[PDB]
């Protein structure tokens, strides 16, 4: 079976600028019936499918913007993407049909880059709902920043806490190019009751210092 | 043209599953190929065969070949996927995907090429756990979460099995600035996920906020009001 291999895994390019991703086959995909590539470029978006973007190696699919271009030859392909858009934020995969089984490369995702924006954060408090159920979760919101890189810790009554929380973060968004991180500490109720002063410090390249959101258990 | 597929499932191990993908606009069972393809969580993709609806001839990847029965019911434009003696490595999305054919002179046959409609996936996991409804906890707009005149607002999406949800606010009404994070899964073995919201803080004396969310695997869908904190 024909294995496809692309490079690299993952870019990041700025908006307007030139990115290439390659792929490359363990065998030539080259029919010569037509002398065509049979290879073909799919883009995926979050929770979306695929969507075709060339096939024949450099055969746009209608409707797909001329700013998408595929070339190569036998075992080496490029998809070259000329003035990047925002809207172009996915997962792209080549695919080899000259040989069955069908086969695809791995994907490689494509972020865009752009300025520093810091996290606005928010925290919430359980809801007396949960509480009675025997569990507390507590939820930090770093919405909307970038670069994806931060630091997020918890302290409850003033002691960093370790191992009870988790985080997770969106994929980068097309409408600003930024990413958002829940960061959910988890208590038993009874825990959740010893302690009053509930606080969550976030530190990103964005904040001139890092910055705590708190509540005090009980207060408005 | 639009490719329309059955929800999601859980499976035990060793059972089988069919899933379908409905076709409208035939055109596509009269003059074109339809494939199965398969994407485990967080992975690539995997052909798993396809067929000709007009022929009835169908061919299947090695690794699934006497597991897997791919038909076409053309009255229904309807395409089928069965997939037999289910194990944990077959838990992914299963799309359908239409494309041309191409007529290979050599072989003396229609063969499949690229894909250019996929449908929208189904996915099937296949567990020995249980299907479970998740629990809609309210992330209550407060002092906490307000800043200048925007407040967030969210939905803890608690404690379900398995994937997926879908979480929509007002029942599709309000999409800007949502966040709907990817679910984790716990120790207990059920997922959590949050959704959150940027809203104006001046509506939340007077706009309901509401999030639904559909199970499809446990046949739930909840709907939870969101209000304000009042002290």
């Amino acid at each position: 079976d024909i294995v496809m291999t692309q490079s690299p895994d993952s870019l990041a390019v700025s908006l307007g600028e030139r990115a290439t991703i390659n792929c490359k086959s363990s065998q030539s995909v080259l029919y010569s019936s037509n002398n065509k590539n049979y290879l073909t470029w799919y883009q995926q978006k979050p929770g979306q499918p695929p969507k075709l973007l060339i096939y024949w190696a450099s055969t746009r699919e209608s409707g797909v913007p001329d700013r998408f271009s595929g070339s190569g030859s036998g075992t080496d392909f490029t998809l070259t993407i000329s003035s990047l858009q925002a809207e172009d934020v996915a997962v792209y995969y080549c695919q080899q049909y000259d040989n069955y089984p069908i086969t695809f490369g791995q994907g490689t995702r494509l972020e865009i880059k752009r300025t520093v924006a810091a996290p606005s954060v928010f925290i919430f408090p359980p809801s007396d709902e949960q509480l009675k159920s025997g569990t507390a979760s507590v939820v930090c919101l770093l919405n909307n920043f970038y670069p994806r890189e931060a630091k997020v810790q918890w302290k409850v009554d003033n002691a960093l806490q370790s191992g009870n929380s988790q985080e997770s973060v969106t994929e980068q968004d097309s409408k600003d190019s930024t990413y958002s991180l829940s960061s959910t500490l988890t208590l038993s109720k009874a825990d959740y009751e010893k302690h009053k002063v509930y606080a969550c410090e976030v530190t990103h390249q964005g904040l001139s210092s890092p910055v705590t959101k708190s509540f005090n258990r009980g207060e408005c | 043209v639009q490719l329309v597929q059955s929800g999601a499932e859980v499976k035990k191990p060793g059972s089988s599953v069919k899933v379908s993908c409905k076709a409208s606009g035939g055109d596509t069972f009269s003059n074109y190929a339809i494939s199965w393809v398969r994407q485990a969580p967080g992975q690539g993709f995997e052909w798993m065969g396809g067929i000709i609806p007009i022929f009835g001839t169908a061919n299947y990847a090695q690794k699934f070949q006497g597991r897997v029965t791919i038909t076409a019911d053309e009255s229904t434009s309807t395409a089928y996927m069965e997939l037999s003696s289910l194990r944990s490595e077959d838990t992914a999305v299963y799309y359908c995907a239409r494309g041309p054919e191409y007529y290979d002179y050599v072989w003396g046959s229609y063969r499949y090429n690229y894909f250019d409609y996929w449908g929208q996936g189904t996915l099937v996991t296949v567990s020995s756990g249980s299907a479970s409804a998740p629990t809609l906890f309210p992330l209550a707009p407060s002092s906490k979460s307000t800043s200048g005149g925007t407040a967030a607002l969210g939905c803890l999406v608690k404690d379900y099995f398995p994937e997926p949800v879908t979480v929509s606010w007002n029942s599709g009404a309000l999409t800007s600035g949502v966040h709907t994070f990817p679910a984790v899964l716990q120790s207990s073995g059920l997922y959590s996920l949050s959704s959150v919201v940027t809203v104006p803080s001046s509506s939340l004396g007077t706009q309901t906020y509401i999030c639904n969310v559909n199970h499809k695997p446990s046949n739930t869908k909840v709907d939870k009001k969101v209000e304000p904190k009042s002290c």
